[PDB]
């Protein structure tokens, strides 16, 4: 049957990273991992390739690079067999890769579970994290193995189908595009603690007391002059409609002033409370 | 001083290599960290772990191989142009004379200072598994330097999809207490005056504060005032409801 | 068995905090639904707007692209391909290069002072006060546009175009709106300088918008700059500017009746003399009337002078028919400024009101102060 | 008209029809699908045949004489036209002599242990999980130590086929109080060996062996909900689910709500409005006003659950005005959760045509508007047949019955079977259990001594049902 990608924390930020230069430029690079067919597939580390005179090709694999980094990378023994590579290239509606065409039917002879990955986004994303790999089906998707029986398969509905200019075929031979991201208990508690929302650690005592109340030089400085911005604020909107019928026509007007006007008033008072709450203990 | 800033990848992919070498707690894992050490703030771009063996019981037994860096960082220039040695990571709480005499087997391909990391890998306690150590002599002597945790735009907008006040504040400002209290008393009997110059320095940091009791209540009748707009919130939604209640009594009439 | 009746009460009285529920989960779907019709409207592939040209038995449409050219779509499932016609406004998607909605039909292409409005603000009571002025505006005007069946029932045609004459000063801007506002007509203000470009098609296609416009939009009234010649807005034509795209303009002036025969459309035209235009706009379907206004007399001035002083503040013993005998062929623009001076010495006595002492220096002095250069 | 639309889709659409029109022929021991049509059984695909040959599993449940003979050619020494064929035959002897297959027990462990030693192949794998949940369903019930330890085995294999079979194997014969032992065994593999059809198999079989035990299974929900592992959580549920059925509990309310909002997984927060069902089978009067709550959402695997999971407690009891909580889900553009809709509105609508409910018009009328129709979504025809599949199965009679009065106390068939539908396009469709649920409705004498079945009149006060059937 087809393969369930799945790839970790560690390995997408460093596919990201390595084409996240330039719109135009286009990189490479090689992904390694030991998993089985029949769904399941996973990556343990990757690493950008050099780039050739032809950009992304088949022939810009350089079996000596290649060679001397499965030996530099059999020190921490992350070096497995080669799972396929990963393509940087600005993206369209089909064949995001503008070169690449047959060069995984090369890549299928030297190993079945190779796949060749293109970020579309280039520095796009928007928070969707939208990756497009391939895989060449060549002959298939008559009285075989049945791929669609894992996740999110069967697509083509109409016209619209993800990009909604693939369709059923997708890029060639309807090679069923499927991706799952995992964390282990090293990259759950890793992560959280770098990077969740937004990171204010380390300065945990001062994290919301030097950002406020040691930040009064000129942040709500003036609260004289704050509470009037408040005034004006709403003195406008309140002002539009008295008589509760059309005049002005609009709706959410006393609303506008309502929610803008609230959340400031509530940070002005956890701030202001907050100042003698420290107890810095200064006594004389 | 100086400041370094490392990215939620570099220790990340660091602490994966600490299990990808199943190294237990009578060894330690060194690795080399990559950046741009010319500015004053310090930042890792790239790091790759290295294979150190050390014996826990002997701080004279510790193996380093050179020839995998030379090798490294050849490959690397056909990756990143930009990205130099700008020093060398360890993992392990204590430092030791292992970690000690290889300081300087890495500046040799270091131009800069070598920047010191000492990577926690059960991240005990507080934030920050990792933190910042710069290499001086008057003995080494080893000097803690701010470190922040950023990343580019999409790094940190990634990670939100792998993922996807004021009593934070006390609580996490009290723990900062507890851990003063510990600190003078583990010292106190490790004596038994150079960090204790600089703490009496900072304690002094009503004569002068008679006119400084007025600012307490100036900014609580701030509050009060901001009470009254914050009431305003309420009294719009107590409007609110009474368009609808005009229009709800209308209903059952047209039933 | 009251020990279960009295338990149950409890049930009744939390019924109505079940109903706390209720206004919450409402207010939750309200956000919902936003987040919902967001997501949908963050990725827009872009929709620009096309025209039907003409239909093809293979259930495809041609619809002709103004920054690119005629292509054809494939129709949607809500859109029939047969009701599409010539001219028809259509949405058609950027991505796939195909239809994607129908837009209302109406003229709406680029507009500089072009923009059709309803009912602008101008009354008879302030431009006018002559009993000819309404009298001619009434059966030139009001009669062919608002009762079209008056002239189609004696068999003849009904007047398209006007020419306004008089002396310097009539005001006709003001007043070309308080007729579109009292017969429920709307404004059309044509300025041939904004109609005119350099670019190649534009001598062309931006007098042929006026063309296509006045054919949907033909119940409504349409006013002309650059020619008035009469003293309230004084252009009298270009030279060189008029030199050319007058054969592409007063010719498609007479294609209204001629080709398009569209009714209930007013052309108002003024000027005091034919030099620059064309010599053959006489002819009908051009100029159809010609109205004079009449000079300030007497009888006329008098009640001119009487609606300036229902605005203004004046006190008692003015004669309003002595200060009229006292000027000379003051037209509309010289009665405003007599009263406007009159208002000038009132602000030097600290009054709001304008006393009758002050009109008798207005007099003396916006006379001998219009006769100055 | 439903069958001949498509022969494309893969085999979702050839699955739709062969599961739905092997519920009609349930108990009548009618073929005419496999044997009357030829070119819908050879348009299948490998693991496809799968359905075609277990459909007759349903179609001849109850057979305990010649239900064998049914799958003798595709029985092992027989060979068969394939080996992914060939599993089938093992999985419908399991249908069949469920309860009873203590004859088969025997026959069925022989194959595990003959393909417990390695497997070279992939449709190897197929011949032994069709094995595995046919001892399964035999020794469904009652505990035996040599099941355990056949599938056991298997396990430590690390089967991706039958990895789940054997599984489930063993969570059928642990039913009940179990044993104890067999709880930190399963739950620690579940953690050493990482995989998506072992340790979501492993989850289920995790909640078969715990049930009816209440608090005691307190210990096992407790790991299950610390961990953030996705399998594990999906697991808990139903865990919460079999153990807290029957008696409603307000403890088993409060975990399952907290999981489904402040997980963000949508299929642990599908797996967790369904298991909330389980619970409910005493009242369903008030099931539909808790889906009312949850039937607005911005997840579709939120509103999908409870589609589901609205029709298990109000399948054979009363409430009709639970169908019209189910039209919203209807017009939901998502694709899946159409198919759960028609499922659930396939089990609440049995025998309410002839001027009982007014909502059958509709119903009916999308049976064949659906699957024609190429603007709706492909799971929403799929799932339509099965629905037309349902309130036809067993010829218009059968019905489902669950926690009734004759029963007495929660059905063990009828609520395992339920389960196996909520997976279906993440594997592959075990809908073929559900045929446990399905049981005519018949008043009859008979005899005081040995069987009868004659023929005689009543002339009471009834509905018009019987003699109103689906017409051209």
């Amino acid at each position: 049957t087809k393969e369930t990608v799945y790839i970790s924390s560690i390995a997408l930020l460093k596919m990201l990273k390595h084409g996240r230069a330039g719109v135009p430029m286009e990189v490479m690079g090689l992904m390694l991992g030991e998993f089985v067919d029949d769904y399941t597939v996973n990556v343990v580390d990757v690493f950008a390739m050099p780039q050739s005179g032809t950009g992304v090709s088949v022939e810009a694999v350089d079996d000596v690079f290649q060679a001397k980094m499965m030996d530099m990378l059999k020190q921490t023994g992350r070096d497995q067999m080669v799972v396929g590579w990963y393509h940087s290239h600005p993206g369209f509606g089909c064949w995001l890769s503008s070169v690449d065409v047959n060069t995984q039917k090369s890549f299928e002879q030297l190993n079945s579970r190779a796949v060749a990955v293109v970020v579309d986004p280039i520095q796009s994303v928007k928070g969707k994290v939208v990756i497009d790999a391939f895989r060449l089906i060549d002959t298939g998707a008559l009285i075989n193995n049945l791929e669609p029986r894992q996740t999110t398969s069967n697509t083509g509905l109409l016209n619209k189908a993800n990009i909604q200019a693939l369709i059923h075929g997708l890029n060639r031979h309807y090679y069923s595009l499927n991706i799952d991201y995992h964390k282990t208990a090293k990259e759950t508690k890793m992560l959280m603690n770098l990077h969740k929302e937004q990171w204010q650690s380390g300065l945990k005592m001062y994290d919301y007391e030097e950002k406020e109340e040691s930040n009064l030089a000129a942040t709500k400085s003036m609260v004289k002059i704050a509470e009037q911005y408040s005034k004006r604020i709403e003195e406008e909107k309140e002002l539009t409609e008295e008589e509760l019928k059309t005049r002005y026509v609009g709706r959410q007007d006393p609303k506008k002033h309502l929610s803008e006007t609230a959340d400031e008033t509530l940070e002005n008072n956890i701030v202001s409370v907050l100042t003698a709450g420290v107890n810095s203990v200064a006594i004389k | 001083h100086e400041k370094v800033t490392i990215a939620p990848l570099v220790l990340l992919s660091a602490l994966d290599h600490y299990e990808r070498t199943q190294t237990k707690e009578n060894k330690r894992c060194v690795g080399v960290i990559l950046g741009d050490a010319n500015s004053s703030t310090i930042r890792v771009t790239n790091s790759f772990a290295l294979p150190f063996e050390e014996d826990e019981k002997n701080s004279d037994v510790w193996f380093l191989d050179h020839n995998y860096i030379e090798n490294m960082n050849e490959m690397c220039k056909k990756i990143n142009a930009k990205e130099k040695l700008i020093g060398w990571y360890h993992s392990g709480p204590k430092l030791r004379a292992s970690d000690l005499k290889i300081n300087e087997l890495f500046k040799k391909y270091t131009q800069n200072n070598p920047l010191l990391l000492i990577v926690d890998v059960k991240q005990q306690g507080v934030g920050l598994p990792t933190d910042a150590y710069v290499a001086i002599e008057q003995e080494k002597t080893f000097l803690h330097l701010p470190c922040t945790i950023e990343a580019e735009e999409a790094e940190e907008i990634g990670v939100e999809h792998l993922l996807r006040i004021r009593l934070t504040n006390q609580l996490k400002s009290l723990k900062g207490l507890q851990s003063k209290l510990k600190d003078v008393v583990e010292y106190l009997d490790k004596v038994i005056h150079t960090i204790l110059g600089k703490l009496q320095d900072v304690f002094n940091l009503n004569n002068l504060q008679k006119a400084l009791t007025v600012k307490t209540n100036d900014e609580l009748m701030v509050i009060y005032i901001s009470n009254l707009v914050r009431s305003i919130i309420a009294f719009d939604d107590l409007i609110e409801n009474k368009i609808q209640n005009k229009k709800i009594q209308e209903q059952r009439v047209k039933d | 068995e009251q020990k279960i009746q009295e338990t149950e009460l409890k049930i009744r009285s939390k019924t109505e905090n079940v109903r706390r529920l209720e206004a919450q989960r409402n207010a939750l779907n309200d956000k919902v639904r936003f987040i919902k019709d967001e997501l949908r409207l963050l990725q827009e592939p872009g929709s620009y707007v096309g025209e039907v040209i003409k239909i093809v038995s293979d259930k495809k449409v041609l619809v002709k692209v103004q920054p690119e050219g005629k292509y054809i779509v494939d129709v949607a499932k809500d859109i029939n391909v047969k009701d599409l016609k010539a001219s028809q406004r259509v949405c058609l998607r950027s991505d796939s290069y195909m239809l994607h909605k129908v837009l209302e039909n109406k003229a709406d292409p680029l507009v500089s002072l072009m923009m059709v409005e309803k009912v602008p603000d101008s009354t008879y009571d302030m431009v006018g006060g002559l009993t000819k002025q309404i009298k001619e505006i009434k059966e030139v005007i009001e009669l062919p546009v608002k009762h079209p069946e008056l002239f189609e029932s004696l068999g003849i045609a009904q007047p398209k175009g006007v020419i306004l004459y008089g002396p310097p000063g009539t005001g006709k801007t003001l007043l070309a709106r308080a007729v579109a506002h009292h017969t429920d007509c709307k404004f059309i203000r044509v300025s041939g300088a904004e109609l005119v470009q350099k670019y190649i098609g534009e001598g062309s296609r931006m007098v042929r918008e006026l063309f296509v416009m006045a054919r949907e939009h033909a119940p409504s009234i349409i006013f002309m700059d650059e020619i008035d010649s009469i003293g309230s807005t004084r252009v009298e034509g270009s030279g060189g500017g008029d030199s050319e795209v007058q054969r592409t303009m007063l010719e498609l002036l007479n294609q209204l009746d001629g080709f398009e025969t569209s009714k209930n459309i007013k052309i108002i035209m003024a000027t005091n003399r034919l030099d620059i235009l064309d010599p053959a706009l006489l002819r009908p379907g051009r100029i159809d009337r010609k109205i004079e206004f009449p000079p300030p007399s007497v009888a006329a001035r008098a009640e001119i002078l009487r609606i300036h002083s229902r605005k203004m503040n004046l006190t008692r013993g003015i004669n309003l028919r002595k200060v009229a005998e006292k000027m000379n062929g003051c037209s509309g623009a010289d009665v405003k400024g007599v009263c406007t001076e009159a208002g000038m010495y009132a602000l030097r006595e600290r009054r709001i009101h304008v006393t009758q002492e002050d009109f008798e220096l207005a007099v003396g002095k916006v006379m001998n102060k219009n006769q100055e250069t | 008209k439903s069958k001949s639309s498509l022969d494309g889709k893969f085999s979702l659409f050839h699955t739709a029809v062969s599961v739905a029109n092997g519920f009609m022929h349930a108990g009548t021991t009618d073929n005419s699908f496999i044997k009357a049509n030829l070119p819908w059984l050879g348009k299948a695909q490998n693991w496809a045949k799968f359905t075609a040959t277990a459909s007759l599993g349903v179609i001849h449940k109850g057979n305990l004489l010649e239900g064998k003979k049914v799958m003798a050619p595709y029985l092992p020494g027989s060979r068969a036209s394939s080996r992914f064929i060939k599993g089938g035959s093992l999985y419908g002897l399991g249908l069949i002599y469920a309860g009873f297959g203590r004859d088969t027990t025997d026959y069925l462990k022989n194959i595990i242990v003959e393909n417990s030693g390695t497997s070279g192949d992939e449709d190897v794998d197929v011949l032994l999980h069709g094995a595995s949940l046919g001892i399964g369903l035999a020794a469904m019930g009652s505990a035996n130590i040599e099941v355990y330890e056949a599938l056991k085995e298997v396990l430590y294999n690390d089967s991706a086929t039958s990895g789940e079979a054997a599984a489930l194997g063993m969570g059928l014969c642990m039913l009940g109080t179990g044993k104890p032992e067999a709880i930190h065994d399963m739950f620690t593999y579940s953690q050493e060996t990482q995989h998506g059809n072992i340790t979501r198999g492993l989850a289920v079989g995790l909640a078969l062996i715990n049930y009816g035990r209440q608090e005691l299974a307190d210990d096992l929900i407790t790991k299950m909900l610390a961990s953030d592992e996705s399998l594990l959580r999906y697991g808990g549920a139903f865990t919460i689910a079999l153990a807290y059925a029957g008696t409603g509990n307000n403890s088993a309310v409060k975990r399952l709500l907290h999981v489904a909002v402040s997980d963000s997984n949508d299929d642990v927060r599908r797996a967790a409005v369904i298991a909330l069902g389980f619970v409910l089978l005493r009242d369903y009067t008030t099931v539909p006003r808790i889906v009312q709550l949850l039937s607005k959402s911005h997840n579709a695997h939120v509103r999908c659950g409870t589609a589901f999971a609205l029709g298990i407690a109000c399948a054979g009891k009363g409430l009709q005005s639970a169908i019209d909580v189910l039209d919203p889900l209807t017009k939901d553009p998502v694709d899946f959760v159409r198919q759960a809709a028609m499922i659930a509105l396939s089990m609440i609508l049995i025998q309410q045509t002839e001027k009982l409910n007014p909502q059958v018009a509709d119903i009916n009328k999308n049976f064949l508007s659906v699957i024609t129709n190429k603007h709706q979504e492909g799971l929403a025809k799929f799932g339509a047949c099965v629905a037309q599949g349902i309130m036809n199965a067993g010829g218009r009679n059968v019905t489902i019955q669950l926690e009734n009065a004759d029963t007495g106390t929660l059905d063990t068939k009828s609520v395992v079977g339920l389960v196996m539908f909520s997976q279906f396009w993440y594997w592959f469709p075990l809908a073929h259990f559900l045929s446990l649920s399905f049981t005519p409705t018949t008043v009859i004498g008979i005899r005081g001594s040995d069987q009868a079945i004659p023929k005689f009149q009543m002339n009471c006060y009834a509905k018009e049902d019987a003699f109103s059937y689906p017409r051209m």
